[PDB]
């Protein structure tokens, strides 16, 4: 109630949100205690500062005015509420693939170069965060802008969602399914980045005498930043500067609007007319929604970042961490064959949903990792050693029969074994989607649970059917084949 | 094919301490 107090309970929240990482098996802990600070801190305060009288819908008609009179294209679509993925696009003509339909000229933009020529200005000068992350210097950009009832982006402020799905949103029940993934390393880390930078700016905007024409001084919530920052991560895009030689971050309005579909990218920054641009990524016919492709993202990237999970991601994968060890008798050759390949000693990969399970980059270093000693010295010494190093990421050209049994061997063992690091099975989640009633964020989090082990799951038997493949080369003893 | 090509929710670090 008292702004004294909310100021010592902001203190706190830094104090813990700034301490060092308290280790894997106590990130958890420390999650629920920055929640339980975070939620005394929020159910003290009024929510967002700034709310609009009428519906989303009220004010696309608004939007569309505004982006016509500075000369983006508004006809050929209408906005629609879809169960599915929300607010998007609809074809109200049939628009053919490849066909330029959506442009955005630059000043409808909302830029780091625009907020700092805005009133946040002053404060961006002097404070470092803000000079080096554009992402969070383009949130409060948004949020003074929405505090600011004269603002030239009213139009497209009053258009945005007032909540989203990111991590940052969900109960502590429905990141609890998350226990012990991959992916919930970094539901903590947005979780703590977030409330320190909520308690640092707001300590900030209080005393700092830069902040003093800030909108923000009247009135600073949790629920506003988390708004702010969760608007930027799921909709911000790179584009150039005006002159080409830099880039920058930006929020691109009606563009922004459209929802994902799988795909390729099709939008791209024109900068002789200094505008976005976006051609139809497939055939719309008039009543279809008009969808793009966001980018080659993971699903927990999307969820965590984006505010959703994707059925049929087709970029999809996991993390795997591997090394050399250092107590490997043959650790200095084989460190000098990866070297002279471009490949790390140790390094996080990927495993791919998709065909191939392992990238080139991947193969190789499997290969040298399984090397015998006479193996590392044909790819280190003499005229072809050079050539040997070259196909060593191509599947069609192994080092022996044997090299390749024993890395898809390995592979096999090792996704078996993070198989086995999960709190539950395949089968499990299955059951839990078919006969719980769950609420869209449990759902994103079940799924993407369950989408790492089925990674991990098609990588064993792609590593087994490998396995089994080159065991039989090696028993018929067929000839090796050579890249000419 | 595309000299800008745009990507929607291009994934940023969000860390301020690292
Ligand atoms: N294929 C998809 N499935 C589900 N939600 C999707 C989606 N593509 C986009 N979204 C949603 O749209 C957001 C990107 S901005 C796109 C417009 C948004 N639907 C709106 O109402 O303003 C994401 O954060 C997610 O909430």
């Amino acid at each position: 109630v008292s702004p004294k107090e909310i100021l010592n309970l902001t203190s706190e929240l830094l104090q813990k949100c700034s301490s060092p990482a308290p280790g894997p098996g106590k990130e958890w802990e420390e999650y629920v205690q920055i929640r339980t600070l975070v939620e005394k801190i929020r159910k003290k305060q009024k929510g967002l500062s700034v709310t609009f009288d009428g519906k989303r819908e009220d004010y696309f008609p608004d939007l569309m005015k505004w982006a016509s009179e500075n000369g983006a294209s508004v006809e050929g679509f209408e906005m629609v509420n879809f169960k599915e993925e929300g607010f998007g696009l609809r074809a109200t003509r049939d628009i053919k693939a490849e066909e330029l339909f959506l442009w955005v000229p630059r000043k409808l933009l909302m830029t780091v170069e625009s907020a700092k020529n805005s009133v946040l200005g002053p404060l961006y000068s002097q404070d470092r965060i803000l000079q080096a992350m554009g992402n969070i210097a383009l949130a409060f950009h948004l949020l003074c802008e929405r505090a600011s009832p004269n603002s030239f982006w009213q139009p497209y402020i009053q258009t945005l969602p007032s909540e989203y799905d990111t991590p940052l949103y969900f109960e502590e029940d429905e990141v609890r399914y998350l226990q012990s993934t991959q992916a919930i390393h970094d539901v903590f880390s947005q979780y703590k980045n977030t409330a320190r930078q909520y308690a640092y700016f707001y300590k900030v905007i209080q005393t700092h005498p830069h902040a003093n024409k800030l909108p923000l001084k009247d009135s600073f919530t949790y629920e506003d930043y988390r708004w702010a920052v969760s608007s930027v991560m799921t909709r911000q895009a790179q584009i150039p500067t005006e002159d080409g030689s830099r880039v920058t971050l930006a929020l691109i309005p009606l563009w922004d609007m459209c929802n994902h579909t799988n795909g390729l990218i099709t939008t791209g920054y024109n900068l002789e007319d200094d505008r976005c641009e976006c051609v139809a990524l497939q055939d719309f016919r008039a009543g279809e929604q008009i969808y793009i492709f966001y980018g080659t993202r993971s699903n927990a990237e999307f969820v965590i970042h984006s505010g959703f999970f994707f059925d049929n991601n087709s970029h999809d994968r996991v993390k795997i961490k591997l090394g050399v060890s250092k107590s490997d008798r043959l650790y200095a050759m084989k460190a000098e064959v990866l070297a002279r390949a471009g490949i790390p000693t140790s390094s996080v990969f990927a495993l791919h949903f998709t065909e191939p399970p392992i990238s080139a980059q991947l193969l190789a270093f499997l290969r040298v990792f399984c090397m015998t000693e006479e193996e590392l010295k044909e790819h280190l010494l003499g005229d072809s050693a050079i050539d040997r190093i070259f196909t060593l990421g191509n599947s069609e050209f192994p080092v022996s029969w044997d090299n390749e049994v024993k890395l898809w061997t390995f592979l096999e063992d090792r996704a078996s074994l993070l198989l086995k690091t999960y709190k539950t099975t395949i089968e499990e989640d299955k059951s839990v989607l078919k006969n719980h009633d769950l609420s869209v964020r449990a759902k994103m989090a079940i799924k993407l649970r369950l989408g790492e082990k089925e990674i991990l799951e098609k990588a064993v038997k792609s590593a087994a059917v490998n396995r089994e493949y080159y065991r039989q080369q090696m028993e018929e003893k067929a000839p090796l084949p050579k890249y000419e | 094919t595309l000299k800008y090509p745009i990507e929607k929710g291009i994934v940023t670090n969000w860390d301020d301490m690292e």
